[PDB]
Parts: C-alpha cells; sequence; structure tokens
C-alpha cells in the first residue's frame, strides 16, 4: 500500500549502486595500497641517504687531516739533503 | 526500509571511504615529493664532498711518490 | 684493534639495517 | 573507470572532490617518476665513482705505511 | 600516439608501479653505496692513521739526524 512492489525494486537498484559504488572502491584502494609503497621507498632513501650523510661528514674531516699530515709530515722528509 | 536503508548507508560509508583514500593518496604523495626533494638536496651536497674526498686523497697520492726520494738510505 | 673493533661493532648495526631494508622490500 | 579518474554513480560532491585530488595525484606523480631517475642515476655515479675512492686510497694505503718502512729502517 | 583516455585510474595505478619498481632499482643502489660508503668510514681512518703514522717518522726522522 506504502508503495509494496516499488519499494521492492527501489532496492534492486540500491543493491547495483552499492555494487558499482565498492567496485569503483577497489580500484582506489588498490592505488592508495601501491602509493604507500612508492611512499614508503621515498620516505626511506631520505633516511638513507641523511645516514650516510654522516659518514660523508665524519669521513671528511678526517681526510681533513689525512693528507693534512703527509703535508705536514711531507716538508719533514726535506732533511734528504741534511 | 530497514532494508533499502542500511543499504543507502553502506553505499555512503564506503563512498565516504573512497574520498578518504584519495585524500590520503594525494597526502602520502606530497610527503613522497617532499622526501625526494631534500633527497636530491643531499645527494648534491654530498656528490660534491666526495669530490674533495677525491682532490684531498689526490694530494695524498701527490705529497708521497715525492718522499720516494727515500732511495737516499 | 681498538679501532678494527668500532670498525666491525658498527657495520654490524649498519647489516642489521640493511636486512631490516632488504627484506622490507623483498630483494637478495 | 575513465572519461575521468571518477565514475560518478552517485552524482556528489563527494566524488568531485576525489576527481580534482586524482587529476592531482596522478599529475604529481609522472613528477616523482623524473626524481626517482633522476636520484637513481646519481645514486650509481657517487657510487662507482667512490670505488675510485676505493682503489686510490688503497694506494694510498701502500705508502703511508710500506713507505713508512722505511722510515723506521733508516731512523 | 595520443594521450590516453579509457581508465585513467588503471593507467595511474600502471604508470605508479612503475615508479615503485625504479624505486626498488634505487633502494637496492643506495644499499650497495650504504657498504661502499662503510670501506670509506674505515680505511678513511684507517688512513687517517696511516699518515698520523708517516709523521712522527719525520717529526722524530727530522729532529734526530738522518
Amino acid at each position: 500500500g506504502k508503495s509494496a512492489s516499488g519499494i521492492i525494486m527501489e532496492t534492486q537498484q540500491a543493491k547495483q549502486t552499492l555494487a558499482d559504488i565498492e567496485a569503483r572502491h577497489a580500484d582506489i584502494m588498490k592505488l592508495e595500497t601501491s602509493i604507500r609503497e612508492l611512499h614508503d621507498m621515498f620516505m626511506d632513501m631520505a633516511m638513507l641517504v641523511e645516514s650516510q650523510g654522516e659518514m660523508i661528514d665524519r669521513i671528511e674531516y678526517n681526510v681533513e687531516a689525512a693528507v693534512d699530515y703527509i703535508e705536514t709530515a711531507k716538508v719533514d722528509t726535506k732533511k734528504a739533503v741534511k | 526500509k530497514t532494508e533499502l536503508e542500511e543499504i543507502q548507508q553502506q553505499c555512503n560509508q564506503v563512498t565516504d571511504d573512497s574520498l578518504e583514500s584519495t585524500r590520503r593518496m594525494l597526502n602520502m604523495c606530497e610527503e613522497s615529493k617532499e622526501a625526494g626533494i631534500r633527497t636530491l638536496v643531499m645527494l648534491d651536497e654530498q656528490g660534491e664532498q666526495l669530490d674533495r674526498i677525491e682532490e684531498g686523497l689526490d694530494q695524498i697520492n701527490q705529497d708521497m711518490k715525492d718522499a720516494e726520494k727515500n732511495l737516499e738510505g | 684493534e681498538r679501532r678494527k673493533e668500532k670498525h666491525r661493532k658498527m657495520e654490524e648495526e649498519r647489516e642489521e639495517m640493511r636486512q631490516t631494508i632488504r627484506d622490507k622490500y623483498g630483494l637478495k | 573507470p575513465s572519461s575521468g579518474y571518477v565514475t560518478r554513480i552517485t552524482n556528489d560532491a563527494r566524488e568531485d572532490d576525489m576527481e580534482n585530488n586524482m587529476k592531482e595525484v596522478s599529475s604529481m606523480i609522472g613528477n616523482l617518476r623524473n626524481m626517482a631517475i633522476d636520484m637513481g642515476n646519481e645514486i650509481g655515479s657517487q657510487n662507482r665513482q667512490v670505488d675510485r675512492i676505493q682503489q686510490k686510497a688503497e694506494s694510498n694505503e701502500s705508502r703511508i705505511d710500506e713507505a713508512n718502512k722505511k722510515a723506521t729502517k733508516l731512523l | 600516439q595520443p594521450v590516453q583516455q579509457s581508465k585513467r585510474l588503471q593507467q595511474t595505478q600502471a604508470q605508479v608501479e612503475e615508479v615503485v619498481d625504479i624505486m626498488r632499482v634505487n633502494v637496492d643502489k643506495v644499499l650497495e653505496r650504504d657498504s661502499k660508503i662503510s670501506e670509506l668510514d674505515d680505511r678513511a681512518d684507517a688512513l687517517q692513521a696511516g699518515a698520523s703514522q708517516f709523521e712522527a717518522s719525520a717529526g722524530k726522522l727530522k729532529r734526530k739526524f738522518w
């Protein structure tokens, strides 16, 4: 009386739309997982290249003497005359 | 009904799940882009130091084959 | 050896980070 | 799933929203590519170039030491 | 040949996955580089000393006679 057979299909179409909907959803969700991944890798490069950063800073200070030594003592071997 | 309305609800919680998904996606890409910048900036200044290291270990080998005058003893 | 200590003791944790990362993505 | 990244099922703004983030997420990814290719190439360079540092800094060893033997001999 | 206009979602999907692989390579390479850059913080200090030894062998050599 209030609808009967009408409210019968007003659902058939609903179940469809929800089916179209969750469908699109899965695509998007799928894209979002690949993106988390691309994201995770990008974030690791920046923490990695930032580590090897300190290994290029110290490896600096230490060569900021290494040759500076074979320099301070470079001349000291001039007594090849004396 | 408690049949059509529940369905219409799933229809809206899923659409909201999607709109929320695109949002994080977009956020994730910006974070992904800010890390590529600073990364490329590091790889840059460090790709420079890695040249002095070589430069210094160039004068090291220079101020060396000279002390090879040890043909003294 | 005092130096070769920190040297091998460091490389360790470096390997702890290498694998952890290498596996996280599926390498070899 | 095209002619617009987002297939309008229920014609909201909920999608209009999705569309814009898509037109943008995608339009920012071919971008992360160039960066991925760049850094990728640089990684390799700084790499092979770090080896040179190695090979060379190895001969600086058979010098700062082997020639220092003579510093122990003479004096 | 022309743009692309039939499944722009999947397109990005794919377009995103290629970038993922270009990055599996970069993460990998950054690893070979993390190791190499280890043998350097060693031999560096391992030569930062190889010299701090060829020095005293001159300050003492010099100061002495020869």
